[PDB]
């Protein structure tokens, strides 16, 4: 499944816990868009943190 | 078909098939439901109906 989420807005954390988690177990793709998330590139040197 | 104690006569009887549960009715799990309150109280539709 390609799941498309917009609201993100109901769904119990526990729904959440599953597809996340499912996305995994089966290949699910979740495409969520009411984020805004700023998105530092920092080198192979100070990798994450 | 027969009398029905009580849509007959009166002899009182003394014997009858009384249904039972089978056992305690009420005991643990009590129903529990998650709340989640919209996190915007501003983009409430509201309207319809």
């Amino acid at each position: 499944v390609h799941m498309t989420i917009n609201e993100r807005a109901g769904m119990s954390k526990l729904v959440a816990d599953n597809i996340i988690a499912s996305v995994i177990k089966s290949n699910w793709v979740v495409d969520i868009l009411d984020i805004e998330y700023t998105a530092e590139v920092m080198t192979p040197s100070e990798g994450y943190t | 078909q027969v009398g029905i104690p009580k849509l007959e006569v009166d002899h009182i009887s003394f014997s009858n098939v009384v249904s039972m549960m089978t056992a305690n009715i009420r005991t643990g799990d009590d129903m529990a439901v998650e709340r989640v309150n919209p996190d915007d109280v501003r983009a409430i539709n509201i309207r319809n109906a």
